[PDB]
RNA sequence: AAUUUUCUUU
RNA sequence: CGCGGGGUGGAGCAGCCUGGUAGCUCGUCGGGCUCAUAACCCGAAGGUCGUCGGUUCAAAUCCGGCCCCCGCAACC
RNA sequence: UGACAUUGUCAGGUGGGGAGUUUGGCUGGGGCGGCACAUCUGUUAAAAGAUAACGCAGGUGUCCUAAGGGGGACUCAUCGAGAACAGAAAUCUCGAGUAGAAUAAAAGGGUAAAAGUCCCCUUGAUUUUGAUUUUCAGUGUGAAUACAAACCAUGAAAGUGUGGCCUAUCGAUCCUUUGUUCCCUCGAAAUUUGAGGACAGAGGUGCCAGAAAAGUUACCACAGGGAUAACUGGCUUGUGGCAG
RNA sequence: CGAAACCACAGCCUGGGGAACGGGCCAGGCAAAAUCAGCGGGGAAAGAAGACCCUGUUGAGCUUGACUCUAGUUUGACAUU
RNA sequence: UCUGCCCAGUGCUCUGAAUGUCAAAGUGAAGAAAUUCAACCAAGCGCGGGUAAACGGCGGGAGUAACUAUGACUCUCUUAAG
RNA sequence: UCUAGUGGGCCAUUUUUGGUAAGCAGAACUGGCGAUGCGGGAUGAACCGAACGUGAGGUUAAGGUGCCGGAAUGUACGCUCA
RNA sequence: GUAGAGAUUCUGACGUGCAAAUCGAUCUUCAAAUUUGGGUAUAGGGGCGAAAGACUAAUCGAACCAUCUAGUAGCUGGUUCC
RNA sequence: UUUCAAUGGCCCGUCUUGAAACACGGACCAAGGAGUCUAGCAUCUAUGCGAGUGUUUGGGUGAUGAAAACCCAUCCGCGAAA
């Protein structure tokens, strides 16, 4: 539920906002992918 | 709102279960023997740490 | 509206109580000095905790503004203020 | 570099 | 409101700072040639450089004002 | 490691992680729509005055250094007949021509040696005081009228002019800003900065007598309302059906 | 042996009018003690200051680029130096 | 067994090369002082990236193939995308 | 001079506006109910008559005189069989 | 499939009950992510949550107790003799 | 006083245009039960003094018996000037 988690709530199970949160996020909103340089499937890199 | 589980993991319920653990796995204190020569020890037990 | 740069009108100055020639310029608001008593009172009120303490206007009806003419006596060195009706275009000469 | 096409017969 | 930037052929872009002559691409138009079809060819034009004022031997350009758009900042 | 870092103070950025609070009114229920929320014209308006509806037809938040003021000259829109023209009455004419034109913008009223067109000169679209009209509570705001004290403009002059021929075209307190004076005060006495006062304007509140203000609740709560909807009846018959 | 809910007063119908479906009002049908067991038409039966809708310049949970802030966090200056 | 296209938007991250900003403090220009300009601190952004086993988005019109019916192929239209 | 309550109105005649119409909504005049009892319209806030201290007697208004019900099963002239 | 642990359906009984959640039949699971006693820890914008806004002493979309507090109410009810 | 007979008589309070209402409260009775006090203001009235008015901030008779009555001085409030 929205009271429990930032991802809670909605008529469908969806985050609603981006799951990539800034590095300097306050506790309680620093959920998901913290300071994600990149996201998704990668096919070949160093 | 309400305090989330990540914030609630500060301790208490979320502490490590260390009753059955046999001890910390630190190597040894760096002493004169290890700094200038060597010291010989004999391994006597090999145990499973939960 | 078009306004001439010079008009001969009544001078209310002490040394010129007759119709003299006045140079016409548009009045403009001053630079809003920080030493005014109201400004000092507002700064004191805003200092500290409590947030905004006075209303901040947000609705902007009446797009135009009244035009103020600043008549200047050529020799009497007397400044007079006149008010025109609201207009969208103003020009001198 | 670049060059595709030639209807069914007499 | 304060500051800064841009407006240029039918369209999209340089030239401005390095005042002396306004250019490029897309596009349109003109073909005879690849024997004959495609395809092709080179050139030609098309701009009050948004408006007004000032300057100099001379202003799209340099300066100022105005129209439109944009960005930042502030807003008893 | 090291005079960095840490810590303390201050400052800029960020910060629904969290806190507090808002998220108009009218409405043939409320919501959507709209503004009937400040205003003007004709009608509803029933020949004094007043008079409503989310009644009808429409307007307004502008515009004009002239489209203000004065003086002078002329008469407009159309119609008939003419000239070369070559459809064109282009232009130039003579007659008829009560306004059927124009008068900035909606409508109504008014206007012909003008209130219309043209020409000349000007800035009465100036300073100040009181009285009065409309909306009115005879409060405010807006608008307007007739005077008075000065300075003027225009005419030969009588006169006219205190913006637009009349009826709409707009704004309190506080604050800021400008102008004004041989202006007053900064209170122990002085000078200069600075600041505060009195008078006259401007910066705006269009929810227009003027709060600084985004949503959801299909988890919901309270005080109430049949002033108010769904239901509940009752009334009505615009549709369908039926009968002459 | 032994209650409770409920209770303005009470209780047979039709039509009329009426706050637009009356037990009482008006006009009629009518009308005879005291009781038992069922019954579910009516008493617009009982419970509960409607949970739907609207109003309130009444709230709360939640959300956000609403307004105003804030823990935290980032950077700088000064001191420690 | 597959997980297609897309970084324009909002989030994330990055070098700040934008140097394009700019609060305190410090420097200097005036004044007799109270009092303005330059410079500075990072930003985040403007760029780059990532690319969906991360937020999210992904139609229709036409010539048609012996016609014109068609609806495969094709090409432009919003583009981030058939 | 001081102050209360009021600032939801409604009905009828006439003049109307919007609506198919409404026991609908919105205006004008007057009379009323609200706050108005009484007689009549069988019953009723508005309709008719009439505005009310406690009583006696008389007379009326509107409305009635077959019975309920107080009062002529009165008079005169006609019409009507449902 | 028994004990144990639960509660699908009968929308059965009861529904001023035996009971502020029970009874009967039926049903799920039953050697593990099993059930459970005692001790202990986490406390209200907090805890805990295999996530229902669920549980936190019959009280949960923010427990209980006392106080501020006789909180405010443009709202409802009442407001005493001639 | 009871009862009978004729005629009349709807259940009170409340919100309301409108209540007997199928609108709300009311099973019955006893006791309790709601415009008070204070700091001001305004009008009116009464009393005392009057260009003055106000003894009780305070002091004395005081000790008896004295929260009372009585007496007493300087300021001060309002008014006499805007
Ligand atoms: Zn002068």
């Amino acid at each position: 539920n929205p009271v429990d988690h930032p991802h809670g709530g909605g008529n469908h199970q969806h985050v609603g906002h981006s799951t990539t949160v800034p590095r300097q996020s306050a506790p309680g909103q620093k959920v998901g992918l913290i300071a994600a340089r990149r996201t998704g499937l990668l096919r070949g890199a160093a | 709102g309400r305090v989330i589980r990540a914030q609630r993991k500060s301790g208490g319920i979320f502490q490590a279960h260390t009753r059955l653990r046999k001890g910390a796995a630190q190597l040894r204190t760096l002493d004169f023997a290890e700094r200038h020569g060597y010291i010989r020890g004999v391994v006597q037990k090999i145990i499973h740490d939960p | 509206v078009n306004i001439p740069k010079t008009r001969k009108t009544y001078c209310p100055g002490k040394n010129c109580r007759k119709h003299t020639v006045h140079r016409v310029t548009q009045y403009k608001k001053g630079p809003d000095s920080k030493l005014a008593q109201g400004k000092r009172r507002y700064d004191r009120k805003q200092s500290g905790f409590g947030g905004q303490t006075k209303p901040v206007f947000h609705k902007k009806a009446k797009v135009t503004k009244k035009v103020v003419l600043r008549l200047e006596c050529v020799s009497c060195k007397y400044k007079n203020q006149l008010v025109l009706k609201r207009c969208k275009h103003f020009e001198l000469g």
